[PDB]
RNA sequence: GUACGUGAAAUUGCUGAAAGGGAAGCAUUGGAAAUCAG
RNA sequence: UCUAGUGGGCCAUUUUUGGUAAGCAGAACUGGCGAUGCGGGAUGAACCGAACGUGAGGUUAAGGUGCCGGAAUGUACGCUC
RNA sequence: GAAGCUCAGACGAGUAGGCAGGCGUGGAGGUUUGUGACGAAGCCUUGGGCGUGAGCCUGGGUCGAACAGCCUCUAGU
RNA sequence: GCGAAACCACAGCCUGGGGAACGGGCCAGGCAAAAUCAGCGGGG
RNA sequence: GAAACGGAAGUGUUUUAUUGACUUGUCCAUGAAAUUCCAGAAUCCAUUGCAUACGACUUUA
């Protein structure tokens, strides 16, 4: 099995490229006659349930392992029986001492780390 | 450690084109010897064990895929007088690279025909040429036709010309 | 070039008005 | 019917619209086109009607700054260029680049008089117009709409035809010499069963 | 000087398109010498290549190639439909493609 | 204090700064853009000449309503002016920059204006009889420095042909 | 460095890259340059 | 059994009477619009097709195949300056 | 995670309106031998990843003292 | 040398059409080359 | 290396000469390969008044 993404471009809120008070996060248009809501030609697409990806590959990274957030050595040890399907990702607030301690623990576990070299 | 399902895809021998009979003159459409004309010794499982007379055009014993070969209507050259059973896939096997840690101008000096190429392979090639040259010498223009090379020109329509 | 005094192409109100009043003409003759 | 870098079309006897459409399709295909001798292009319809068409074309001009108004081109080559560009998407980069691949000239200049000049049968008046139908010449409509270089082109074309006739006579004599030696050579009969 | 060109010439005409919609997934190719759909039958399945040049040197060469395959005929005049590994750029309209003679079927 | 540019290193550069100056930001930008890249002595001659109305500062960006002149033909433009207050400020900073360069121990002959910039300052409120006559002061800094000026692989096929070609040679 | 914790946006200057013939923005496909990744 | 929103109007259709230079006015049904994007008619609230999840391939409808524009400057018979 | 697993088929515009499931914010109780001056929160970023989406995690830089996941409660969300 | 304000979705060429309201954005055309200065006020 | 011709945008044409070459015209001998299945000027400053809002222009310098 391989990884297939139905779409890569993220949905931008309409007119977010025209105004800075309008954020990039998606908001569903509400106007009755708006072109975006009525889905005319050449208009930015709307998030549809049909855009979802395969369940067997959903949430999986390009290498197939789902990222699992880890803060301490205990969280590293929980990926002992799931090293073939989960990859430990170090929390951004973990200090340098626990980071090197955790990364060698994962390396001894044989668990992939997606932010090890940091 | 999941066991994959047994695929019901069995392997059956190739049905080659009827025009690619052994002893036919053909053009190479690709490779280093593109456009050269060669005499088909035999048909392997997938490709053609073919060579142009090395004393004529210098094309050694090589395999060529049948999809990269232009069959001609040129008269057949007898090949029944030489053995072809010594040419096997294991005979043509390119051993194994065994790591890309090479190519520091030493793998390339130690390459080429001076080295690597055994004196035995030269012996079969000369033996095949010795059994093939008398035929092409007897029938006119085969030596010159095989020494020449194929190329297209203006006003040439491949979908109209028949080889 | 058109080479005309009156355009051969017609407006959408004008083309629609023919089917409006041509049908009424058939109604009147009926 | 093979892709050449430059195709020189001798527009004598062709129809303006048909030749323009063929050329406009070649330019979008990516071929450099040189349409020589544009004072000989033919247009269907009698001369008075065509002049009325053109004189109606002059009428189109701005009511403020006719300098920005429609530019009415009187040269036969420019008339053909206007016909061609109307058949191209010149408002885009593709069409604008296509126009740059067309060189329409008056007469046959020396850089193109020594090169083979093919013709388009789909535009030829003899093959495309029913006999007994009135037509006109762009090089004649141009002279009676404002073009003022008719005499020079005619004189420079008489010179060109004289020089070309002298060249052809010399080449025909050489070809006759080669042709005479042909059957004198023997293999031309010995093994000519292949049809050559 | 003339011992080569094992390929036939072609032009990239346009994308397979409607009047107002273009589909860059498949392109329209006009082969020199091919003037009917039955003649295009011969070129079906052949390997077409688009050869261009660039400034930056990769693998010690200026030349980059995009591969493709003729799939079906297009129209009556001999044009065909081609599918490439990377869709051809729209700036290559009217550019020259090289249709090779392999995979051969004769 | 850190400047807008990576230079001002001790290797080749000298620094100068002026903050909260009663000079118009638009005129200051025009003078800064004109003198940028000039030699130090050439800049001094230029600024003296602008003071004496013999050459002019071209007004490139803020050129609304600026009159035309012949003195701008040396820069390829037609709108030029003679802002004396901006010239006075820039001359003072350039003199300070030269003095800092001498203190640092640089060669005065090769010194050019590597990086000159003008930034807007906090606007100063004054009243008009109601509306405002806001002033637009300028932060100017100057950096003068002496002027100073394929691992491609080969495939098996590529190199084997190249080696064969070398053998033929 | 007192006009002093952190110091966002609007807006402005400089540098670098790029585009520009009466709009600009955006979307789809791909090339080119830059960059990251397996 | 109970409980949200609405009770409007435009366009055309076939059935009648009153009518006039001339249109027009008043009824009943029918649908479309309204809550509806898409292909075509150069573009369009009412014309011809077609009712919409994300994609790959094939085939069509309506309309089209000189160029702009994807598709025959096709075949056959006539008419017209 | 019986609140699960598994097989099959049909279906997919959507205003008024009805129903259901989720993302995010301040504070409270429980829990995580939870994170933190070897750098918490915040902020910037042409870096990477996930989700149809609301959003989330992360690399680099800045920064200086607090902060977060899970289950409930609550609202000047 | 000093130094504003009103106004500001974004802007800025015309012809025919866009059922209407024809408009500047859409359709088909004419066209289309930086940066600017002084006038006059047609078009809001 | 010298003659002639070509002015529509002459984008080149012929004629040679001297040579250095290659001379598939035909017939023979050597090597190819492990690329072992595709890839000097102008301007500023100055001057002029035939010009002029400012540029520009016309002269001198």
């Amino acid at each position: 099995v391989n990884i297939i993404k139905k779409r890569t471009k993220p949905f931008k809120r309409h007119q977010s490229d025209r105004f800075k008070r309008v954020g990039e996060s998606w908001r569903k248009p509400r106007g009755i006659d708006s072109c975006v809501r009525r889905r005319f030609r050449g208009t930015i697409s709307m998030p549809k349930i049909g855009y979802g990806n395969n369940k067997k590959t959903r949430y999986c990274m390009p290498n197939g392992l789902k990222a699992f957030l880890v803060r301490n050595v205990s969280d590293v040890e929980l990926l002992l029986m799931h090293n073939k399907t989960y990859a430990a990702e170090i929390a951004g607030n973990v200090s340098a001492r626990k980071r090197v301690e955790i990364v060698e623990k994962a390396r001894a576990l044989g668990v992939k780390v997606t932010n090890a070299g940091a | 450690e999941n066991v994959p399902k047994k695929a019901r895809k069995a392997v059956r021998p190739t049905k080659l084109r009827a025009s690619l009979a052994p002893g036919t003159v053909c053009i190479l459409l690709a490779g280093r010897f593109r456009g050269k004309r060669v005499v088909v010794l035999s048909q392997l499982e997938d490709t053609l064990v073919v060579t142009g007379p090395y004393k004529v055009n210098g094309v050694p014993i090589r395999r060529v895929n049948h999809r990269y070969v232009i069959a001609t209507s040129a008269p057949k050259i007898d090949v029944s007088g030489v053995s072809v059973e010594k040419f096997t896939k294991a005979y043509f096997a390119k051993q194994k690279r065994s790591g890309p840690v090479k190519k520091d101008e030493a793998f390339f000096a130690e390459n080429a025909p001076k080295n690597a190429l055994p004196a035995e392979r030269i012996a079969d090639q000369k033996a095949v040429d010795a059994k093939l040259l008398p035929a092409i010498k007897a029938i006119p223009n085969m030596k010159e036709y095989l020494a020449a090379s194929f190329a297209l020109s203006n006003g040439d329509r491949p979908h109209l010309m028949k080889f | 070039v058109s080479l005309k005094k009156k355009s051969k192409r017609r407006t959408t109100r004008l083309r629609s008005r023919i089917e409006k009043k041509a049908a009424e003409s058939k109604r009147k003759q009926k | 019917s093979e892709f050449q870098k430059v195709v020189v079309i001798d527009a004598k006897g062709h129809l303006l619209g048909r030749l323009a459409s063929v050329v406009a399709k070649q330019l979008l295909g990516g071929q450099k086109v040189v349409v020589v001798r544009c004072e000989e292009l033919n247009i269907s319809g009698h001369f008075f009607r065509n002049k009325l068409k053109y004189l109606a074309y002059l009428r189109k001009a701005c009511r403020y700054n006719p300098s920005r108004g429609a530019f009415h081109f009187r040269a036969p080559s420019r008339i053909f260029q206007k016909a061609v560009r109307g058949m191209l998407p010149h408002k885009t980069a593709r069409g604008q680049a296509a126009l740059e691949h067309l060189q329409a000239v008056e007469g046959i200049p020396p850089p193109f008089d020594k090169q083979k000049r093919v013709v388009v049968p789909a535009a030829l008046r003899v093959l495309r117009l029913k006999p007994g139908r009135k037509y006109c010449t762009v090089g004649r409509l141009s002279s009676e709409v404002g073009w003022k270089y008719n005499d020079i082109v005619a004189k420079l074309e008489e010179r060109r035809k004289v020089k070309s006739a002298a060249f052809y006579q010399a080449k025909l004599a050489k070809q006759k010499k080669i042709a005479s030696a042909k059957e004198a050579s023997p293999v031309n009969q010995k093994l000519s069963q292949f049809g050559y | 000087a003339q011992g080569h060109r094992l390929y036939v010439k072609a032009k990239h005409l346009s994308f397979q398109r409607s009047k107002h919609v273009i589909h860059p997934g498949t392109s329209i190719v006009k082969i020199e010498g091919c003037d009917s759909k039955e003649e295009a039958q011969f070129y079906l399945g052949k390997r077409v290549c688009y050869v261009y040049k660039s400034s930056k040197a990769v693998r010690g060469s200026k030349i980059r190639v995009i591969w493709g395959t003729i799939a079906r005929p297009h129209g009556n005049s001999g044009a065909v439909r081609a599918r490439f590994v990377h869709n051809l750029p729209a700036k290559t309209f009217g550019s020259s493609l090289r249709v090779m003679l392999y995979p051969s079927n004769i | 204090v850190r400047y807008s540019a990576s230079p001002a290193l001790e290797t080749k550069c000298a620094k100068a700064r002026g903050a909260y100056l009663r000079t118009h930001f638009k005129n200051s930008r025009e003078v800064a853009f004109t003198i940028n890249g000039m030699s130090l002595k050439k800049a001094f001659i230029f600024l003296d000449n602008v003071k004496e109305h013999k050459q002019a500062v071209p007004f490139r960006r803020f050129n609304g309503g600026v009159g035309r002149t012949a003195q701008g033909k040396e820069f390829g433009v037609t709108q030029a002016r003679w802002p004396v207050k901006s010239v006075k400020f820039f001359y003072d900073l350039l003199k300070n920059a030269e003095a800092n360069a001498e203190a640092k121990g640089l060669d005065m002959d090769k010194l050019i204006i590597k990086h000159v910039q003008v930034n807007a300052a906090p606007k100063q409120r004054r009243r008009t009889y109601v509306t405002a006559y806001l002033s637009s002061p300028s932060h100017i800094e100057i950096i003068v420095a002496e002027e100073e000026e394929t691992v491609s692989r080969v495939s098996l096929k590529q190199g084997a042909k190249a080696r064969n070609l070398a053998a033929r040679k």
